[PDB]
Formats: structure tokens, C-alpha cells, sequence
């Protein structure tokens, strides 16, 4: 899930923070965009992926109402935008 | 209606560290595979 | 004067003539766009400018181990193969010496030079084409590089040399690169220290059988983790590893058994020289962190269990070379040298490994030194060069592509000819009916033929073009022994195509013979409905015996009905004795798998002797090579 | 239950029940001479007392390694092929352990436990069969170093055991090496020093895939010149070469830069160290002798000079092997391990090397382990073990032999086999219009069935039986698509035999079918006839529906009448249009190698997924694995 | 000190003698080391308590004082090799073999022939003896606490990794570039080796100089720390066995101060 | 910080239905970006305790005090 930042967010980071011996040099990004999983799935056991579960259905076009109306609130979960927050200054979203 | 072995750990894990006392309990390792309270 | 695209046109040589009309003899038939080229200096190759091609154009070797002077043809994808294995390890040698800085910089030996001869100089030039300046990235990458070096007249060509006259005061070879757009005057390749502006531009991956994935690994996973770019997410995770570690090496100074002999060993060291000093334990990871010795394991779907199978690993090896090769390298010319990847390896992951080198674009520029036909079965838009078995080091070289029309046969067609090719003399036949028959004849005749070369390629439904001309380009002699075939066409009646006569022709280069039609009564029908058409057979076979003389000057036999036909010409009495029949050759027709086992079982050693010998069968003499 | 001839024979098993009745049974079928065996410990192998089968029987392996407990059948001849790259190793390996000295004397580390678990026992035991002592001279070799440790009970059998636990406390794994002809108690093979009594007997040649030639002749060179009688006229030439090089030396002496060298250099030494010395220069073949540096020239003929190629190398060092084995070890068992010979040598080379291993009588015991089809082109009685590619390590071993009625067929038959050895499914097709249809199926369908392990072997004119017993026995999955075949016999009219169910019928062990009349009037010819044919099979092809039920179940499809009609049962509309011919399966028939190809041509993706996903062509979902 | 070794190190002895071992390359000759011993002070030496128990019944009483251990090797001309028989008893006239199994006889039991060579790497020293060093001292319960909780730790560490966005990127990528070179149902995972095999496996010793933070893997600094290992060996891994060193060329790459250290150490 | 939710019996009736704040660091010595603990500095042990005392109070109500409504965008 994409979701933005009105103030940019300012951060140091070390690309010498992988290794622990050598003498640490510190850099600074600059991030307006968070990225929060919201959907992982799977055909079959890999990872700690969730196995995705097959459509069932009592006649064919009940299975496709089934496999249609899940997509639908699936994908309308996914596309609806979500910002922060300002009264909170990103303690929780919101929509824009 | 039986609940997942994974999923049975997770949530006493969870309440565990949300409301114990730490005048009378503590927790030494918290980790996803195992978890002690002492 | 061989042209880019296949093309073969003969001229006549005069002597004391300027080659100018010659030229304009090609162009005419086809001036400042082309450029004429022989033996790597400007058969005639030409250059047809701005088309669609490899940068690599050739490359010419004088004087160095092996090669006196050879010019090999190049291109993006290039094999080379052959029975001479010294001259295939020196050319990929040649290529190192020429691009790869590692290589350069130990000079030449005094071994390096041809016959020990250190009196005659090294000479490595590559030719390269620029002509696609605009549609292909790689030449942007070698035009930044090379500056003014180049010439507006000759934008299209480039040369890059290389160099060496040994030094007898200092028993040193020293090796100095040129390059340029002319061929006569070449500077030298400016570079400070040890580098010069051609490393910049080239990077060669030398990719050899025996390679430990682990170390594989370990220099790459430097790029790999650097490259990619770092969250908050992943500084939070790789600061609380650092913690994680530096608890474990904590508690590691906190058991007895570890601080008890870290203290008698400090002590013990006290004791051997005074000096304020402590000895401790400590984890060498936690000390130089996680990066240091992470490795990749091989994790079975359903397994807990971490694995460091060999097959498994060397198949994989080679995903890491496919993945660096998205990304690794952007910016600059990657050229990837295998040498013989079929060592070790399953034949199944040798078809694998095909795969990935022809039909994907991960290795766009690679030379491929192979000894198993398996690596070439899925060969395509690649450049065969193979080196002949003599000393002196002759190279053959073929640009072997696949037509539209042999699209639907691909597979099959490659899977025949990779057998082929390491091969010296190959004798086409149709099918397994043929096949049966002159193996019988040939294990009681010359049961080593294989050995000494001789090869049998089956070859069925399609015409010997693409067969022959791959094998005239690398120098393997071919024998085609077909039979004069009538075929009717769909939904016309009595109306018969020279099939068999038409193959033959359209390999002499001549046009299809139109179709003729055969007028036979209804009732005619079954073995009276054959005879006839085998009297047509024989007369048109009559009528052609200048194309049929013709034939045997290109080494091609066709039968004048059909191979049993020639069969019982030579075996008569023994074939109808066995077959117990009042026609055998009907009758050998009628399941021809079948009834040719059966009559092969029951031949004897004078009768192979007899087809041996016979004229009909004179294909096996010449692939015996007697 | 499985015979030594190859014969088996099913019993039901009961619980709690004696084999002693199982036993009996079977010696009624076929009790004192014959041995009952399992899994190498007395499907149960049996023994035929004395016959004239190898003297290696079989070979089990535990705890080493990978090899957690393995049996493996033997012969004097055995190949080891398949994708477990690392057992066909450790095998080998554990023979050396078994055999040689060298690398006995190391004992076994913590890595030579199964699964590092030192608490368990490496065993490694060799079954021998001494039945033919009487015939045999390498049987008698065994007995006369063996001498008390049989019992004239087990006079045919005998066992040499390799023993080991490990020390915790030493860190040392102790080999201890066993023989008897009880297995329940062996005793310990006598030695003094570093060799025992098993190290005068066995010798374990281990032919690596890469060699140094002069490395291989320095140390035979002594004994091939001691070994041979020295006469007068040859003592008069040996004392004549030693004055020709002392007189080089002395010769050398006589130079002036040599003598001025040594004498300063001498005065430099005397400078250094008040030492009474001098330095002379010496040739060093003069001083040894010229038999210190004596090594092979490969002089081509008609050329008088001299040279040290490389592939000529690597075969002639065979032939060093070839001579040595016939005249070196006369008095010991001489067992090859050849190892990846293929490895960088010319397929005509491997073919070569393969008619030596089997043709010849150079090599009477060698275990060779092989990727490369080639070195099997001419196998022939030879016991064939395959690795199963799972990392369980199994085992699966056939005894291959040629029959005799094979043998006009068994060039062909081999060399098409041999690649069908590493594969893990075979679709057994009839010819070559069944293999192009099937490969372009497969390629629009499942481009890649050939990684995955899936094969195309194409047999024609005989009977399935060989291929089969050979595959199902390696433990390779075989399918079978033939069609409904009517083959009329030699010199009668009207009279077919069903050699189409035949074919099936003998693969299920039943006996072949009656041949069948078919009365058909004078008139009716060609297309009528053949209709009439094609009715006859419809109606013999559905009275055996239960056969045919049988065939499915052991993976034989047969077809109702031929390939064209089921084909035309698939994509016959598509057929029709694109042949626009009134009979797309009449036409099909004509001439099935050209028709086919320009069929396939015409074929898009739709109709190759008709033909995969129809149920006629079900061999093909079978081959893919789906 | 070769004929030493090949007289009591198995390591050098299982190879057997070449043509060159023999005087002169004579091989018509034979080869003989023989090794006195004594073994009157037998009542107060423990050591050679440890030879007479292994000896056994070689011995006699009227020459239980001395004792002979005898190296034989007569060169075979037809298998071009040198075999090592190796014999003992008291009486050198008649010496019985010595008994064995296998590889090992029974004087590999009593004797112990460590060489110490000039150029040895100390981690390479420290790699084999580390096993030795912890296994034989007592655990306690604390300790198999600890031994849990690191195991724990490093496991942590490894599912750490796992986490890590660009390590998920790459193992997820490569897995499909695998599975596209072949069919297989396999995941590639990158983790810590040391976390996999736990921390035991990478445990080295670290010169730390006092009130310095940094850990330091000098030259000389682990010349002198290697024999203090030997040293600490020396007191207590090998109490049941006869311990022979052999020191070649103890001085080369030494400082002069260092040698005189190794001196006082090998003499007081 | 853990403002995520409130913490009594919530994950059990999520079940049935089918950003981090960082506000205390430190650290005795200099070690990655954590920040310097000061050493506690008293004229009197007495008056040392107290003067630690108060410092450990004001911050620990600081990290025990409850979380914030956050009208706006809420839990979500």
C-alpha cells in the first residue's frame, strides 16, 4: 500500500551499517512515500506466504458471483487511497 | 471450529506481553519461535 | 565473394588486374557503402553497411601458439568446436589476451609465440561494426570510450589491435593495444598505471566448469546489497542485528568453561612474556557482523533443513550469472568466454543451459567452447566456428540461422544436426529404413567408421538446404543419397511433382522443375498403379542424366527409383531367396521397417561385402572415406 | 523374487510365515546348490550355482556417505551412471576404500559417516561368486591368497568386508577389512606392516579423466624394459650409449665459456667458504643415464620431426593402458575405475573408447562412471546402475545384453538406447513422422519436457521387449504409443498376423496371437482395400478391449487403427482446411515424412493443445508428468 | 627427526618407505631404527606404567629394564614399495610385532609425536583443539542456559535477515530465476553460516591489548600465543599417553627476545 | 511506545470476526546513535537519591502515560 507524507520524512542512514568494524559515515534521505504490506498470497506452500484457497461455488454461476464479488472488495481495499494523518502527524491514516 | 497451532501460540504470546505485572513476572525470551516467562 | 547475408557469387581472377572492376562487377549486380574485406584486410567478404548485425565483424590471429595467420568471422553468439583442442583453447586465449586486463598483464611468454619463434611478431586484431550507431546501446558505449580515434570517413569500422615483438635483452613480450578506424594507422590506447581505456568499455566473464558457488557468492555479494537502496524498515532491522550479535558474543564471555580458559590462556601468556595483554573468545561473525559470512542454501519446499546436492548448486551457479547479467554491468560491453560448461554436467542440464545461451537474451556477446552436441540443441542466430583436425590450424566459420520455414521442424532438426557437426564426413539419408540397412552394411563392412568420422544424419520431409549448407560452410563433407520420388499434389489428379529430383536441384541452386502429369486408367490400380509410375521414374531419370551427372560431381546419389530398387540391383538372388517371395522388393516396400529388420537379420557378410562394393551404393565408399 | 537370468516370478507374501515353503516353490518351479538372498543379506535375488557369471555379485553400502543402505548388483563390467552427481562418486569412493591401499591407509573422517552421525557403523561388503574355479583363473588367484578362511560348505561364496566405528576420543575412524565365506563371522584379513593379504591379490587401476602422458610413462617405463629379456647384442649397445654420453660430457668440459664459468664460479664458492670443491656443469641425462629421460614421441609419418597435439596424447595414454593391461599384471585381479573419461575428449574419441571397454577383452573388470552418451555406443554385456536423482540415493541395476536375434540391429539399437539412459521418462514412438508431430505438440506445449527429464526414443522394426526390460529395470518410466498393425506373412495370400497387438501382448508376457485370413475380392484395391483393412482392425481392436484395458494400466496405448486417425479424431476440421483435400487422413498416408512436416507447418497453437489435452494422445500428458 | 617420526608417528609411517629413503638408494639393503628404552624406574615413572600396560606379555623378567622398539623394512623390487613392520620386546634378538587392527597398532596408544613446525597458523591450531578444550570441561546448569539462550539469539538473527526487504528482493528473484533454469520445487534462502551452524563453529581467539576496545586478530603476537596453546595442551589433553615434540627450527621468523622465551621454556 | 491499541482482549474478537514512535533511548556508552546517559551528580547521598528520584519519576510518567485520542484519523 502507497500512502504519502505532506512533510517529507527526514532520516540518517549508514551504508557502512552492514559491516560492524569499519568507522560509521552517516548520510541523510529524504522519504515522502510509506509503503505498508497489505496483500501477499501465494499458489502454494513458499515462505511464510499465505496459501491462497480455491473458489467454491453450489452452481457455476454462483462459483463466478463468488470469485467476482471477492475480487471486487479485494481490489476496492487496494485502490482506495489512504493519507496520514496531520492531527497526529502519521499515528494513524486516513482518507484524503 | 479448531483454531491453527500457529495461530493458538500467537495470541496467548501477544496477551502475555500486554498485561503482565512486571512488579511480579517478567519475560526473558520473546521470540516467534518460542517464548519463556519467568 | 562471399556476401554478408549467405550470398555466393563467382568471379573470374585475372592476373596483374586491379580489383576496382571487380568491385563494380558486385555492385552492379547488387559502392562507397560497401566495403570489401579478404582474410580480415581490406573469398571476399563484403560490408553491407548499416544493417542489422553484431558489432563483432572477425577477428585475426598471426603468429600467436598455434595460429600462423587465421581470420575467423564473428558474431554476438559464437561456438566454436573441433577435433583440435589446443587451437580451441588458444583462440579463447587469444580473446583473453586481447580484452581481458588479467591476462594482459602477465605479456607474452616466449612459448606465446608460433613455433617458438620470437623473431615474428604477435598480431590480435578485432574488427568492429558501428554501423548501428543509433539502435544499439553497446556501440554508444564503445564510441564514448574511444573519442577521436575515429574517422568521419570510416564511422562505420573499428579495429582495436594488439601487438608484441619479444624483447631477447629483457626475455619479455610486451603487449601494446591500438585502436582506430583505419587499419594502417592505429594509436595506441591512452591509460594510466595499469588500466587503459579499453577496461573501461569491455568486461570479459571467463565462466569455466569447476567453479565454487560459494566463491561465486562471495565476490558478488558485495554489488548485489550495496546497489539496492535502504529504508527505514531495513536500518531499523540492521542496527537490531548488530545488537543481536554483539548479545551473542556477551554471552558467550559469560560461561564458565569459555572464561575459565580464557583466563588460563591469558595467564599462560603472561607467563610466556610480560606484556598487558588479555586473550578472549569471541564468535568471528558477531565480530565482523552477519554480512560477513552469509551464504545462499539451497531450501527444499516443504523442508525445514538448510542444504550447502552437487547438481543443485552447479545449476544454480549459473542463476547468479543470469541475474548479475540483468544488472551488474550497464555500463559497459560484457562478453562471456564458457569453456566447456558440459564437464560434469547431466545432459539434461546441458539442454538446459542451451537454452539460456540461444533462446534467451541474458548472454547477449558470448564464445562457446563445447565438445557435447547437447549444448547445441537449441542453437539459433549464432556463429559455428569450427577448427579442423589438422595441425595447422585451419578455422571454418558458418553463420547458422534457422528459416521461417524450418520453424515448425526446429527442434527436431537441431537435435540431428548438433551430431553432425563434430563429425568429418555425413552422409544424408531419409529415414530409418535406410538407416538400418547401411548400418548392417557398414558394421560388417567398416565397423569403425564412427570413429575415423563417418557420421549417418537422417534427414526426412524437408530439403537438404539447410543441412548441406551448414555443413560446406565448416568444411564437412557431405553425401546425399536420395531416390527420384513422384509426388501427387493435393486436390489435382494424375498430376506428380519430381520431389526427389527437385531436392537435388534446388541444391545445385537450379529452379524446381515444374510438375508433370501421369495419365493411368481407373482400373489401374495397386502394384500395376506402382510399375507404371516406376516406368515413369526410369524415363525421366533418362531424360535428366546430365543434372544426374552433375549430381555425382556434388556428391549426390539419386536412385533412379528407389533405394530398394538399387538394393535388389546388388543382392538379387540372396535378398529373394531370404524373402522367400516372387518379388522381394514388393514386398520389402510393403512394411518397410519391418521387413528391411528382417532382411538385415538374414544378410550375410558377402552380401554387406556386395552392396559395399556395388555402383549404386557408392555413398558408402565415400563416407568410409576410401 | 528375481532369477539370475533375468526371469521373475511373483509369490504372495504372508505375515509370520517361514520362507522355507516360498523357497521350495520356487526350486519346484525351476534346493541345496541354489542361494536365497535379500538386499544383499541371505524382491530376493537367487543364485544358479555354477555358471559362468562374474565372480562380483553384488556390493552393499551403509552408512557411508550418502549411502544410508544400498545393495547393488554387479558384473565384471559396470556402469554408473545418473544425475545424483555425488553418489556416483561416494560409490566409487567406496570401492577404493574397499580395494585400494592408498586410500584406505587414511581411515575415515567425521564427513565419511552417514549424515556425520559417527554413532553408526560404516559397512562395506563385497559378494564374490567363486562357483567357476575350475575355469577361472583370477578365482584361482583369489583362493590361493584367501587359503583357511573358506569352509567347504560355502565353497562358491565369498565376502570381503570393510569394517569401521569411530573414536570419539582419538577423533579417528579405524578401517578394519574382514573376509570369510560366513558373512555372520569373518575374520580379519591377515597383513604385517601397512599391506595385507587382500593388497597382493586386488589391484585398483583409477584412470582419472585428466592425465599427464609422461607422468603415466616415468613410472611404467621401469618395468617395461626390466621385464623384457636383454640379449648380448642388446648389453653391447647399452654399454656403447653410456661411452657416447660420457663422452658428451666430457665434450662439454671442453668448452671454453664452459670451462670459464666453472672456473670462476668455482673461485666465487672458494671466496665464499674456504672449502676444497669444485664446480663442474654436467649434462643431466649424461650423468643418469639415457634412460632417465626416455619418453614417447608421436612421430607422424613422412615427417622427420619430432613432437611432444593433445588429443593424440590423451589416447595414446590409453593405449600405455592397453599394453600394460595385457602384459603387466599377470598375477593379480585388475580392477579399472574409470572415471568422466568423456571430459574433454572428441565425441569420435568416446566412441572409440567405448569399443575398447566393451569389444575388447582389454579391461575384464572395470566400474565406469559416465555423462556422455557416446561412451555407451557399443555396450554389450555390461551390468548398467543408474542413481535415481532423489538425494535418498537409490540404486537401480539391470544386466544388459544383446540378444542374439539383436544382433544384425544392435549398432542402431544402442546408440538410441544410450541416450534414453539418462532420462527419467521415455515415450516410446514407432518413427520419424511420430517424432516430428510430437515435437512440435510438445514444443508449442511443453517447450522444455526435455529438461525436465522427458525423451523421445523412436524403435521400429522390433519388438518393445528390449528397450523396455532395460528401462523398467533402471527404474525409468516407459510409454508406449504403437497403432493396430496387420503384417501379411511371406508367400500367403489373405492371411495377416496382428503384429501391431503382438508387439503389446509380448510386453505383458503373453504369447503372441494367431494370425488372422482376411478374404478381400480381386477388384477391390487400394483405397477400398485399405478401408477394408482399417474395418478389420476397428473390429479386432474392439473384441480385445480387456488387453487393451491391461495395456493402459502398464502405461501401452495402443492405437485403434494408426497415428493419422487419431490424429484426425483431434484436430480433424483443422486438418481438412488445412490440406483442402477430400481425405486429410488418406493424403496424411501417401508420403508420411513430407506430409507431416507440411501438416506440422500448418498447425497453430490451438490445434497442439487439441492434440495434448485429447484423450487418444494421453502418452503425451504421460511423458510431460502432469 | 624423520627416522623419529617414522619410527613413532603413524601419519608419516603409513606411507611406507620410497627408493630414495633407502642408504645410497640401495634397496638390497635393509632399513632398521631401533629405540632403547628403560624402564627400571618403573615403581615412581608414571609414564612407563603407560608402556608396560599396552606392552603386555612382550616383556620378559630377567630383562624387565630395558625394552627395544624396532623399525624393519626390506625394499619388494616387484611391487616397487617399502613396508613398514614394526617390532618390540625385551630381548633384541627375538622381537615379536607389534599388535594392530586395521591402521592402527598398539603403540599408537602409548606414543604421541606432536612436530611443531615453524610457520603454523594459530587459528588453524585453534581449529582442531577447540573441540578437545570444551567437551572435556564439566557444563553446569548455567551454562546449558547460556548454550539455549545463544542458540536462540543466532536463530533470531537468521530470521532477522530474512526480513530485510533487499535480501527478500534478491532470494525471492533468484528462486524464479532457478526455477525458470529448471522445474524444480526449490527455495533459495541467504543466511548466516555461523547462525546455521552455531556459534561453536567460527569461535576464535581474539588478542585484545588491555584498556583497548578493539579486537585485533602483530605477527610475533600470535607466534607466542600459539605455543601458550601448546602449553595449555600440554598440562591436559593427553594424561594417558607418552607426549614426544618435535620442534624443527623453533628460531625462524622468531625474534632473538622471543627465542630466549621459548628457550626458558623448554629447559626450565 | 505502544499506541497501536488498547490492550485488554481485543485479538480474540478480531479473530471471531472472521506507525512506530520511539520516545526513550539510551545507553551507559557511546554505541550506534543511542544518546549518553548523564552520571547522576549529588552534593549529599541524600540529596543524591532525591535528585535521581524526581528524575526517574517526570520521565517515567512521561513513558507511562496513556496514549492519545487523535480525533482525526483515529484508529485508523
Amino acid at each position: 500500500k502507497v500512502l504519502e507524507l505532506y512533510k517529507p520524512h527526514e532520516y540518517i542512514v549508514d551504508l557502512n551499517a552492514m559491516y560492524k568494524r569499519r568507522k560509521p559515515k552517516l548520510e541523510k534521505r529524504f522519504q515522502t512515500k510509506r509503503e505498508v504490506e497489505i496483500y501477499k498470497v501465494a499458489p502454494k506452500a513458499y515462505q511464510s506466504y499465505p496459501i491462497v484457497e480455491p473458489f467454491s461455488g453450489k452452481d457455476v454461476e454462483d462459483l463466478k458471483s463468488n470469485i467476482k464479488k471477492f475480487l471486487d472488495d479485494l481490489m476496492a481495499k487496494i485502490n482506495e487511497p489512504l493519507v496520514e494523518c496531520k492531527c497526529c502527524k502519521g499515528r494513524g491514516v486516513i482518507l484524503n | 471450529c479448531y483454531l491453527s497451532q500457529e495461530e493458538s501460540y500467537k495470541i496467548i504470546r501477544n496477551h502475555i506481553k500486554a498485561n503482565i505485572n512486571p512488579k511480579f513476572a517478567r519475560i526473558t525470551s520473546d521470540y516467534d519461535f518460542c517464548l519463556t516467562v519467568v | 565473394v562471399a556476401g554478408q547475408d549467405g550470398s555466393v557469387v563467382q568471379f573470374k581472377i585475372k592476373r596483374h588486374t586491379p580489383l576496382s572492376k571487380l568491385m563494380k562487377a558486385y555492385c552492379e549486380r547488387q559502392m562507397r557503402q560497401i566495403r570489401f574485406r579478404f582474410d580480415g584486410q581490406p573469398t571476399i567478404d563484403v560490408f553491407q553497411q548499416q544493417t542489422g548485425g553484431s558489432k563483432f565483424s572477425n577477428i585475426t590471429i598471426k603468429n600467436f601458439r598455434n595460429f600462423e595467420k587465421v581470420n575467423i568471422n564473428l558474431d554476438n553468439k559464437n561456438v566454436i568446436f573441433g577435433m583440435n583442442d589446443i587451437g580451441k583453447t588458444n583462440f579463447l586465449y587469444a580473446l583473453r589476451f586481447l580484452l581481458d586486463k588479467e591476462i594482459r598483464k602477465f605479456g607474452f611468454n616466449k612459448s606465446d609465440y608460433h613455433k617458438h619463434d620470437t623473431s615474428k611478431k604477435i598480431e590480435i586484431i578485432l574488427t568492429l561494426d558501428l554501423s548501428n550507431y543509433e539502435k544499439d546501446e553497446d556501440t554508444k558505449k564503445l564510441i564514448s570510450v574511444v573519442k577521436g580515434a575515429r574517422t568521419s570517413a570510416n564511422a562505420d569500422v573499428f579495429y582495436i589491435a594488439l601487438e608484441s615483438k619479444y624483447d631477447d635483452k629483457e626475455l619479455y613480450g610486451n603487449i601494446i593495444l591500438k585502436w582506430g578506424s583505419e587499419l594502417d594507422n592505429l594509436i595506441d590506447i591512452p591509460g594510466r598505471g595499469n588500466i587503459n581505456a579499453l577496461d573501461n568499455v569491455f568486461k570479459v566473464i571467463y565462466i569455466n566448469p569447476l567453479v565454487d558457488l560459494d566463491k561465486l557468492f562471495a565476490q558478488n555479494k558485495k554489488y548485489i546489497f550495496e546497489e539496492s537502496q535502504g529504508n527505514e524498515s531495513d536500518e531499523g532491522i540492521l542496527n537490531n542485528i548488530k545488537s543481536l550479535t554483539d548479545q551473542v558474543n556477551q554471552q558467550i564471555g559469560e560461561m564458565t568453561i569459555i572464561k575459565g580458559f580464557q583466563q588460563e590462556i591469558t595467564s599462560e601468556y603472561r607467563s610466556l612474556k610480560k606484556e598487558e595483554v588479555s586473550i578472549e573468545l569471541k564468535s568471528e561473525m558477531a565480530i565482523k557482523g552477519f554480512f560477513s559470512d552469509i551464504i545462499p542454501y539451497i531450501k527444499k519446499d516443504g523442508d525445514s533443513n538448510y542444504y550447502p546436492g552437487d547438481g543443485r548448486r552447479k545449476m544454480l551457479s549459473y542463476s547468479i550469472y543470469n541475474y548479475l547479467a540483468k544488472k551488474k554491468y550497464e555500463d559497459k560491453i560484457v562478453i562471456y568466454l564458457i569453456e566447456e560448461p558440459e564437464i560434469s554436467l547431466h545432459r539434461s542440464m546441458q539442454i538446459a543451459l542451451s537454452k539460456q545461451l540461444f533462446e534467451q537474451s541474458t548472454y547477449k556477446y558470448f564464445f562457446l567452447s563445447t565438445h557435447s552436441p547437447e549444448l547445441l540443441y537449441e542453437m539459433d542466430n549464432t556463429r559455428l566456428i569450427r577448427v579442423h583436425s589438422t595441425e595447422k590450424v585451419v578455422c571454418s566459420s558458418h553463420m547458422y540461422n534457422v528459416e521461417e520455414a524450418y520453424g515448425s521442424v526446429k527442434k527436431k532438426l537441431n537435435k540431428a544436426l548438433s551430431s553432425a557437426l563434430f563429425a568429418e564426413r555425413v552422409l544424408l539419408i531419409e529415414g530409418p529404413s535406410e538407416k538400418i540397412l547401411f548400418e548392417k552394411v557398414l558394421d560388417e563392412v567398416e565397423p569403425e567408421y564412427e570413429l575415423n568420422g563417418g557420421f549417418l544424419l537422417e534427414v526426412g520431409g524437408t530439403y537438404f538446404n539447410h543441412y548441406v549448407c551448414t555443413l560446406n560452410d565448416l568444411g564437412i563433407t557431405h553425401i546425399i543419397k536420395t531416390d527420384n520420388d513422384l509426388k501427387s499434389k493435393k486436390g489435382k489428379k494424375g498430376v506428380y511433382e519430381l520431389l526427389g529430383l527437385n531436392r537435388c536441384l534446388n541444391l545445385l541452386g537450379r529452379e524446381n522443375l515444374d510438375e508433370i502429369t501421369i495419365d493411368i486408367p481407373e482400373d489401374i490400380k495397386g502394384k500395376k498403379k506402382k510399375e507404371r509410375l516406376n516406368e515413369r521414374k526410369k524415363e525421366i531419370f533418362k531424360q535428366y542424366k546430365n543434372e544426374v551427372g552433375e549430381f555425382l560431381g556434388e556428391r549426390i546419389y539419386l536412385s533412379e527409383i528407389d533405394l530398394e530398387n538399387d538394393l535388389y540391383s546388388a543382392i538379387g538372388e540372396s535378398m529373394k531367396r531370404i524373402f522367400e517371395n516372387e518379388d522381394p522388393v514388393h514386398y520389402l516396400q510393403k512394411s518397410k521397417l519391418f521387413n528391411m529388420v528382417e532382411l538385415v537379420n538374414n544378410l550375410s557378410t558377402k552380401d554387406c561385402f556386395d552392396v559395399f562394393e556395388h555402383e549404386k551404393f557408392a555413398c558408402l565408399k565415400e563416407l568410409v572415406g576410401s
